[PDB]
RNA sequence: GGUGAAAUUCUUGGAUUUAUUGAAGACUAACUACUGCGAAAGCAUUUGCCAAGGACGUUUUCAUUAAUCAAGAACGAAAGUUAGGGGAUCGAAGAUGAUCAGAUACCGUCGUAGUCUUAACCAUAAACUAUGCCGACUAGGGAUCGGGUGGUGUUUUUUUAAUGACCCACUCGGCACCUUACGAGAAAUCAAAGUCUUUGGGUUCUGGGGGGAGUAUGGUCGCAAGGCUGAAACUUAAAGGAAUU
């Protein structure tokens, strides 16, 4: 029905605690509680347990990541160097 | 590619899809090309590898996932594990 | 004179005269 | 009124070129618009090359060759004389 | 400029010749006139020595006095010491490189440029990068003033010249590819494979800098010498 | 029959380097320049500093014992001027000039291939 | 207390029939039932122990060691990292580059964690409410809420004291100066906006 | 022309003056018709019907053989797709696209290359609900788009 | 270290440089062209993956599904904003040294934001070919990019079978050039700015003297800077375009 049309999540805030910051605070939130796939089955159904916790209920098996995101961009780039360097090293 | 040739043996010739139907195949041995994912659990592939080794057919595995498998196969829902068990006007058994 | 300093001034304006209406309004 | 055919400087069906930078007055000049002049003098100056043969190792036979780009602004070009007005009629000369 | 000095010094005459020795260079066999030359080094003393400072050199040298004929000249080898024998030092070829002025020269106008680079093993544990050169040609009866190539042509040489330069490492140790680049064998096989895809002139190579070296092996370097 | 040595000549604008040197590169001999030979710091580019500095050098050359030296004359290079000073050719022909016999006469200025940027904003130097 | 999640993980006693508990900071891609390998000789994956000895340039590594026998020393929070940027074959030790910024070297024979700990980015939200802030000091310590040392009685703090709210004398406090007027700010180089580079 | 460019490039083709063509043709009528509904069964497309026929057989164009062009027939023995071979060309590319686009997002080409396709299937589409081929209440989907290749 | 000439500044702790490297960030020089792609902005290392686009050829299919665009949507130089990474050069501000009667500018040295990237805004320019798109016709010549055709054409091996480079002749799509003017234009000039008084192929948008003023106000997008729409009062008989001495 689209009953607030740009504040988004942050409605429990209500009037208080800025425009910027809220608007911040939005966008960490939607990264936060969106529902995520595990890759080792892809069903879209991993959650957030506590901060750098993502626990799935179908599969079963969490994986540690980011407090906000699965897995960042540093992270990706890191295991995507660490992949590099190994082929390297073993090629 | 891999994908049409999947098509074609979907539509022309019979198949069979899931765990149940897959692994009674494997034993009563009517299949002749089993299609396992990659992201599938590794004690997937070594129970199906093993079970094609018993009964001496072929397998080949396919660099993707699930959803991907049921978007391949041409339906809308999703699949794991895909065995054929007559190609028809399909060719996979000659090749591949 | 040039253009861009014609421009300058009035946008000026508009900065002071929004400042006013913001005090006043 | 317009003063050439091809406007700033043959920059036609490409609309934009990468920019350089002027040797003497470092200023930023298109690639095409900037004037490149051939610098194939001599390693040595002018004439004097027995000067150095006579105290040349080797028959000599080294006689080497620098080559290099210039790359002139406008203001520059007027003031290094290379390149002057030239007449209405003599302007359609390439 | 001698009347601009104001602070000379913030803190508040025998010259070092005289500690100085000639030391002769020499080049592996694989160059038959070594006779590279003298260089200066200070005297061998207990603080730091001469051999300590002298392990650690790169000498560049053209070609035309290692080899001694004059086609020879637009090619130097930056050769680096590393050991003393008993006031004469062997030597080991490390950098290459092609002479700047000619590179000047080389490159003209209104035609297209190649460029190739590869990073290949020998035999005997030494990596390598091969750059190589070449520019198309003006061949006989031809009108068209530009000599260009498609640039599709051009995938499929640096391709050639990058599979052909890869294979022609192999095979061959440190001893074997110096006596072969000097001859330039290879620039003929690189037309012989390249003649009936692309006509091409001009093929040299730039730079066979060396990069990574192995365990000193010091018993190799009195086989080269 | 003839010891060798390095030139290693440095021509740009407001001065003029020669650097007698050894073909190792580490060695340095006669480190006088172009521009301790006048007093008025506009002459230094001139041939008149080039030629007083290399008869200075030479000098020094003839002292140590070095015979014949190998030339490279280089530019300031960068993306300052990439060309040569005034003052090289003329250094060079009044060492040479001096008993010294040169050979393999080279140009080894730095250039770069479009690296950083040079200084004096779009518009450039305007005097 | 801690924002970084820990992974507990059971090794094998090779000595005597038991089965040891070991707790380890989580990376970033470790999930239960990866088999996590510690060694020498283990290959380069995410989460591994392996030596700074063994290993090549431009690593990304955390839980890195001071000294041989410490079990964690450096990159022990959420989000850091500690890079390798050469190795020295004789007397063997380590430049590394740690989280601040600093070349420093270590032994060669330090274990360290291939990889980036979880929970990165940590803070990157606002805590918005005193609520947050509380819950989140309330594991740690007791160092909240504080209260300015300007706004203090004299006799509490050398910052408080006078009608107005100000200083008085010279926020910097040299390092050579005892415990007991160490307030403000204590050795500082320079102050003010940190206007320009970091000059690392 | 280029619908959704700029160029003029011109490559088409021209048929013979000869609509009894070419005199030598000897196969009869019904020996060419069973082997277009033979090639029909395979699956090939009637594009692709053309092109096998044309440069394999001794017959060029179907129509001055059979009764007409080789679609038409194609409804009479009902080997017919569920939905016009155009259709099926673009809505096969556009999911390609969209496969595209749902991997890497910052192609900004692929997304206005996307807009082409668009301004085509819709425009298609409603010329074929006018004629009246596809349902008169058809719409694209691009969630379904993926079914629509089957 | 510099400038026409100077100065600030760095130099027994060695300035500048030579020889060996290491670290950091920026860019892809010479080849590089009245030369290529992209709708435009724009795109100038090697290689791999993905998809898309023009041109060529077709005796393959559909069948007029076609041209333009109110409102409405996507991309959009540089500069600017938010939160990070990064932070070597250059460098709005500023600190400074000259010169000048004055210089907070042109000239030299440091130097913040910025110049690089990530995720999100900003929707502007001399964003110009100052020339809207679609379709037909109209004086010629050569060169050039891609493609195709034919000529025991000349080469390129194991002269030869093919390839590849070219030559000759032609054609299509191009960036476009050179000489002329039946034609247009006020001319500068234009193969389109021609087929407009002998006035009509189709379609979208913009202007009615110059200032006021792209301003006031009202709406509307935007965190803001700013963007879109957009006057009136009043004033003047001259502004403006093209060539000439």
């Amino acid at each position: 029905a689209k009953r607030t049309k740009k504040v988004g999540i942050t409605g429990k805030y209500g009037v208080r605690y800025g425009s910027s910051l809220r608007r911040q605070v939005k966008k960490l939130e939607i990264q936060q509680h969106a529902r995520y796939d595990c890759s080792f089955c892809g069903k879209k159904t991993v959650k957030r347990g506590a901060a750098g916790i993502w626990t799935c209920s179908c599969c079963k098996k969490t994986v540690a990541g980011g407090a906000y995101t699965v897995s960042t961009a540093a992270a990706a780039t890191v295991r995507s160097t660490i992949r590099r360097l190994r082929e390297m090293v073993e090629a | 590619s891999i994908n049409q040739k999947l098509a074609l043996v979907i539509k022309s010739g019979k198949y069979t899809l899931g765990y149940k139907s897959t692994v009674k195949s494997l034993r009563q041995g009517k299949s002749k090309l089993i299609i396992i994912a990659a992201n599938t659990p590794v004690l997937r592939k070594s129970e199906l590898e093993y079970y094609a080794m018993l009964s001496k057919t072929k397998v080949y595995y396919f660099q993707g996932g699930n959803n991907e498998l049921g978007t391949a196969v041409g339906k809308l829902f999703r699949v794991g594990v895909v065995s054929i068990l007559e190609a028809g006007d399909s060719d996979i058994l000659t090749t591949l | 004179m040039r253009a861009k300093w014609r421009k300058k001034r009035t946008r000026r304006l508009k900065r002071k005269r929004r400042k006013v209406r913001a005090r006043s309004k | 009124p317009k003063k050439r055919a091809s406007n700033g400087r043959n920059k036609k069906g490409r609309g934009h070129v990468k920019p350089v930078r002027c040797v003497n007055c470092s200023k930023s000049i298109p690639k095409d618009k900037a004037i490149k002049r051939m610098a194939i003098r001599n390693i040595v100056e002018a004439a004097a090359v027995r000067d150095l043969s006579e105290a040349s190792v080797y028959p000599e036979y080294a006689l080497p060759k620098t080559y290099n780009k210039l790359h002139y602004c406008v203001s520059c070009a007027i003031h290094a004389r290379i390149v002057r007005v030239r007449s209405r009629e003599d302007r359609k000369n390439r | 400029a001698v009347g601009k000095n104001k602070r000379l010094s913030k803190g508040k005459v025998v010259d070092p010749f005289t500690r100085k020795e000639w030391f002769d260079i020499k080049a592996p066999s694989t160059f038959e006139n070594r006779n590279v030359g003298k260089t200066l080094v200070n005297k061998s003393t207990g603080l730091k020595s001469a051999s300590d400072a002298l392990k650690g050199r790169v000498v560049e040298v053209c070609l035309a006095d290692l080899q001694g004929s004059e086609d020879h000249s637009f090619r130097k080898i930056k050769l680096r010491v590393d050991e003393v024998q008993g006031k004469n030092l062997l030597t080991n070829f490390h950098g290459m490189d092609f002479t700047t002025d000619k590179l000047r020269s080389m490159v003209r106008k209104w035609q297209t440029l190649i460029e190739a680079n590869v990073t290949v093993k020998t035999s005997d544990d030494y990596v390598l990068r091969i750059f190589a050169i070449a520019f198309t040609r003006k061949q006989a009866n031809q009108v068209k003033r530009h000599s260009y190539a498609q640039s599709s042509h051009i995938r499929a040489i640096r391709k050639v010249i990058s599979e052909i330069l890869t294979k022609e490492v192999q095979g061959s140790t440190l001893a074997q590819l110096t006596s072969k680049l000097i001859p330039e064998v290879i620039n003929k096989e690189i037309e012989n494979a390249t003649k009936d895809i692309f006509p091409l002139q001009n093929i040299h190579v730039r730079k066979v800098k060396l990069l990574k070296q192995p365990k000193f092996d010091v018993g190799a370097l009195m086989a080269l010498h | 029959s003839q010891v060798f040595g390095v030139a290693r000549i440095y021509a740009s604008f407001n001065d003029t380097f020669v650097h007698v040197t050894d073909l190792s590169g580490k060695e340095t001999i006669a480190r006088v320049t172009g521009g301790m030979k006048v007093k008025a710091d506009r002459d230094e580019s001139s041939p008149y500093a080039a030629m007083l500095a290399a008869q200075d050098v030479a000098a020094k050359c003839k002292e140590v014992g070095i015979t014949a030296v190998h030339v490279k004359i280089r530019a300031t290079g960068g993306t300052r001027t990439k060309t040569p000073g005034p003052g090289g050719q003329a250094a060079l022909r009044a060492l040479a000039r001096s008993g010294l016999r040169i050979g393999r006469i080279e140009d080894v200025t730095p250039v770069p291939s479009d690296s950083t940027r040079k200084k004096g904003g779009r518009r450039g130097r305007r005097l | 207390g801690r924002g970084a999640p820990l992974a507990k993980v059971v090794f094998r006693d090779p000595y005597k029939y038991r089965l040891r508990e070991e707790i380890f900071i989580a990376n970033e891609g470790v999930h239960t039932g990866q088999f996590i390998y510690a060694g020498k000789k283990a290959s380069l994956n995410v989460g591994n122990v392996l030596p700074l000895g063994s290993v090549p340039e431009g690593t990304i590594v955390s839980n890195v060691e001071e000294k041989p026998g410490d079990r964690g020393a450096l990159a022990r929070a959420s989000g850091n990292y500690v890079i390798i940027i050469g190795h020295n074959p004789d007397e063997n030790k380590t430049r590394v580059r740690l989280p601040s910024g600093a070349k420093k070297v270590i032994s060669s024979d330090a274990r360290g964690v291939i990889g980036v700990i979880a929970g990165g980015g940590r803070v990157d939200k606002p805590l918005l409410k005193a609520g947050r802030a509380f819950h989140k000091y309330r594991l740690k310590r007791n160092s909240w809420p504080k209260t300015r040392g300007v706004a203090m009685n004299p006799v509490d703090h050398p910052h408080g004291g006078g009608n107005h709210q100000h200083i008085g004398k010279a926020s910097t406090i040299s390092r050579g100066a005892v415990s007991g007027q160490k307030a403000g700010l204590i050795a500082a180089r320079r102050t003010g906006l940190l206007r320009g580079s970091q000059k690392t | 022309g280029r619908m959704h460019s700029a160029g003029k490039g011109i490559s088409s083709s021209a048929i013979p003056y000869s609509r009894n063509a070419p005199a030598w043709f000897k196969l009869s009528s019904e020996s060419v018709i069973e082997q277009i509904v033979k090639y029909a069964r395979k699956g090939l497309t009637p594009s692709q019907i053309g092109v096998l026929l044309r440069d394999a057989h001794g017959v060029t164009q179907a129509r001055v053989i059979t009764g007409n062009k080789i679609m038409r027939i194609l409804k009479s023995n009902g080997l017919a797709p569920e939905i016009p071979e155009d259709l099926y060309y673009l809505i096969k590319k556009a999911v390609s696209v969209r496969k595209h686009l749902e991997r890497n997002r910052k192609d900004k080409d692929a997304k206005f290359r996307l807009i082409l396709i668009e301004s085509r299937i819709h425009r298609l589409a409603r010329y074929y609900r006018t004629v009246a081929v596809l349902p008169p209440n058809w719409k694209y989907e691009s969630a379904t788009a993926s079914a629509l290749v089957n």
